[PDB]
RNA sequence: ACGACUUUUUUGCCUCAGGGUGCUGUAAACAUGAAAGUAAACUUUACGAUCUGUUGAGGCUUAUCCCUAGUGGUAAAGUGU
RNA sequence: ACAUCUCCCUAGUGCAGAUCUUGGUGGAAGUAGCAACUAUUCAAAUGAGAACUUUGAAGACUGAAGUGGAGAAGGGUUUCUU
RNA sequence: AUACUGACGUGCAAAUCGUUCAUUUCAAUCACGUUUAGGGGCGAAAGACUAAUCGAAAAGCCUAUUAGCUGGUUAUUUUCGA
RNA sequence: UGUAGGAGACCGAUAGCAAACAAGUACCGUGAGGGAAAGAUGAAAUAGUACUCAGGAAUGAGCAAUUAAAUAGUACCUGAAA
């Protein structure tokens, strides 16, 4: 189902597929999205978020 | 319908199997015990419990889990296993 | 042509086919022969294996290199709850072998006996035995009289009391014990007198006696030929494995000769061990059953922490020299020696000096918990 | 190997827990303790491998260890004669 | 659509086999076998039906000499949406 | 491509896999373009190689080549018969 | 040989032109080249399976229905043997 939207989300953010957070609820509202413009709206709302980097520290070094 | 609190010694049950299947077996064994005990063919294993069992990773599941079993109805009947965090296992027994 | 060098064949032929035993319980193949002059008496006794311990024994034997000193020897422990006799059997000799004439029973039999004649005691209505048991004493006497008149061998039906043990099962072990001794009338008298009462080991054996032991061996399932028969391994380079025999027979005759060993069942075999000396016959009531003249400490036979997979001996027990077939929790059948034994061993008197009761779970440091607590002192 | 066999089905049995027995080797935690020295105050304050004390401790011990009428459990009721 | 034994002309005319040819089909048999490449689990959605569709949560691996980006030859619409 | 005469050997492959091993600034390796063609080419030479085909490639024809040799060589009854 | 006629004591779909069919086609080969398989409902589909019921769907059944005939149902003539 959400394939397309996830691929577009990667492009919109400038970020790897592995880092995209799609809210597990309100999936229908995401499913209706069908354009880069729609992804921008969802991102504005809060329904797609970029995950942080998997944290890594030079401290110990 | 009834509510129980048990402690399952996962270490005894899991004893036989290889590292590769160890954590899977601990999850599988939870499903098995809870169904067998509570008399349902349907056991929902909460994500919190799943997280706790897998927390120390595939080589060694935690030795003991305190699980909470919940009889629910709406075939019809089922049960959910929910996890209880604990300071120490010592001195805890079965309860209802 | 002939093989280049010669060795004995691997493994005895004399136990082939090496298939599984029919029954968990042992069976006497043959009894001692009936010397007329001796009084009536039992020839066999049923027991459970509890484990092994070691013992320390002083040696009389002269002209030996070992001579005077005490020696340390392995020994087995066989718990023996007192047997209960329930029936009398009379056999008669025919050219086509022994045929049973009749059997006479006691006036009661306990639940532990009864359970054996069912598979599903819980599910059953427990209706076995009750109406035969009723029938009046004249009837019993008539059958006894018929037995008395014609029968040539009399055997007694005995059973174990598994509730007087720590073992899981409650279906008793029933086993027949032949009586050897005097006249048929005396033999019959002795069994009648015994009948519904309980029979302890001390009535059947004596200190220092030589005994035959019949037991089913430890199981292993199906094992490879090397393990099962002792065959030397093939060299490493070998293409289709190494742990297997390299020929199973010549071209002629054009069949696999049976004598070549092949893979298969190992263990769960019937075995008769001969000539094991009994070092001590315990007494249930005594607190000092494992004590000696050298030790003088109050203690029971059950070792520290209990026997592995058998726990706590609580009845009477036999401390037997050496080892005897089969596993922990297994029934063992004791049998009298076929011929009375005339060896310098068989005369000998074993004044045992020390019996270990330390742990057999890990390497024991103490003979009792009381010793352990004393050794350390105050703990949390 | 699968069958098969051995068992038990409420004075049982499973289940945890306590005790027993061992196995490992002395947990975390805290100390205006010890510690090679080091540095910086107008004796006191910093860092510190490691060590000692509370500490024969802590952890584990039937899954094919032992004991316990200690806890809570103990369904299906099918099928053949 | 078929005969012709009334007589007789005529022939690519009669098969068990050629490791024959061609087409079909068994026993072997529900068997050999479905083994490389560290390894998955829980919950939700969709649906008649989900171990291997989708989503979340974990746990993992590849580990910049990469299953990452680009490109060449060859392929050729394999692309995308529905 | 040395050794394991290891895995596989009705293969994962009509030469694959694992481990071991030889090779690395030169008589070095690769790409692409280009040159030489069948009693011919090419060969730091094994009769090697020339598209899974080599002590004479592949394709079609002369050609249904030819074979004192092998296999096969089809209804009945009746008569004489080596 | 190309094309047009006319023929037959010729073949009858494993035959006869390789080819009765969308055949020098599909397919294979780097290439020269190699190179197939596969005809038949019924008088009439301007008779090609209506309708109900059980099915998620395929399908099935019917007291329902085209036909002279559907055990002629698009694998459609007949329908042998293994």
């Amino acid at each position: 189902s959400l394939t397309l939207q996830k691929r577009l989300a990667a492009s919109v953010l400038k970020c790897g597929k592995n880092k995209i957070w799609m809210d597990p609820n309100e999936i229908s509202e995401i499913s209706l999205a069908n354009s880069r413009f729609s992804i921008r709206k969802l991102y504005k709302e809060g329904l797609i978020l970029k995950k942080p980097q998997k944290v890594h520290s030079r401290a110990r070094v | 319908p009834v509510t129980k609190f048990i402690t399952i010694n996962l270490s005894k049950l899991t004893h036989k199997v290889c590292y590769k299947r160890k954590a899977p077996r601990a999850i599988k064994e939870i499903r098995s015990i809870a169904g067998k005990l509570m008399h349902t063919k349907d056991v929902r294993l909460d994500v919190k419990l799943n997280k706790f069992i897998w927390s120390k990773g595939v080589r060694n599941p935690p030795k003991r889990v305190r699980v909470k079993l919940e009889r629910k109805r709406n075939e019809k009947m089922y049960t959910i296993v929910e996890h209880v965090m604990v300071d120490s296992y010592k001195g805890l027994v079965n309860e209802c | 042509s002939h093989r280049k060098f010669e060795r004995p064949r691997h493994g005895s032929l004399g136990f082939l086919p090496r298939k599984r035993c029919k029954r968990l319980r042992g069976k006497i193949r043959s009894f001692p022969k009936d010397d007329k002059e001796k009084p009536p008496h039992f020839t066999a006794f049923m027991g459970y294996k509890a484990g092994m311990t070691h013992i320390v024994r002083e040696v009389d034997k002269p002209g030996s290199k070992l001579h005077k000193k005490e020696i340390v020897e392995a020994c087995t422990i066989i718990e023996c709850a007192p047997m209960v006799v329930v029936g009398i059997v009379g056999y008669r000799e025919t050219p086509k072998g022994l045929r049973i004439l009749s059997t006479v029973w006691a006036n009661h039999v306990s639940d532990e006996f009864r359970r054996r004649y069912y598979k599903n005691w819980y599910k059953s209505e427990k209706k076995a035995f009750t109406k035969s048991l009723n029938v009046p004493e004249a009837t019993k006497n008539c059958l006894l009289k018929r037995i008395e008149k014609y029968c040539t061998v009399l055997r007694a039906i005995c059973h174990t009391q598994p509730s007087k043990t720590p073992l899981r099962m409650k279906k008793a072990h029933i086993m027949e014990v032949q009586i050897n001794g005097g006249s048929m009338k005396e033999k019959l008298e002795f069994v009648k007198e015994m009948l519904e009462k309980n029979l302890p080991v001390s009535t059947v054996f004596n200190p220092n006696e030589m005994i035959d032991v019949i037991s089913v061996t430890k199981g292993h399932g199906t094992k490879g030929v090397v393990s099962r028969y002792g065959v030397k391994r093939l060299p490493r380079k070998t293409h289709r494995g190494l742990r297997k025999v390299a020929c199973i027979g010549a071209w002629h005759p054009a069949r696999v000769q049976f004598q070549i060993p092949r893979h298969g069942q190992k263990g769960y075999f019937h075995r008769t061990e001969r000539n094991k000396k009994i070092y001590r016959i315990g007494l249930k009531t005594d607190k000092n059953s494992a004590s000696t003249d050298a030790d003088i400490t109050e203690k029971k036979i059950t070792p520290m922490g209990g026997f592995p997979h058998y726990g706590v001996v609580n009845e009477d027990f036999l401390l037997l020299k050496g080892c005897v077939a089969g596993t922990k929790k297994r029934p063992i059948t004791l049998r009298k020696n076929i011929v009375p034994q005339v060896s310098r061993d068989a005369l000998a008197q074993v004044s045992l000096k020390f019996i270990d009761t330390s742990s057999k779970i890990g390497h024991g440091r103490f003979q009792t918990s009381e010793e352990k607590v004393k050794y350390y002192g105050p703990l949390k």
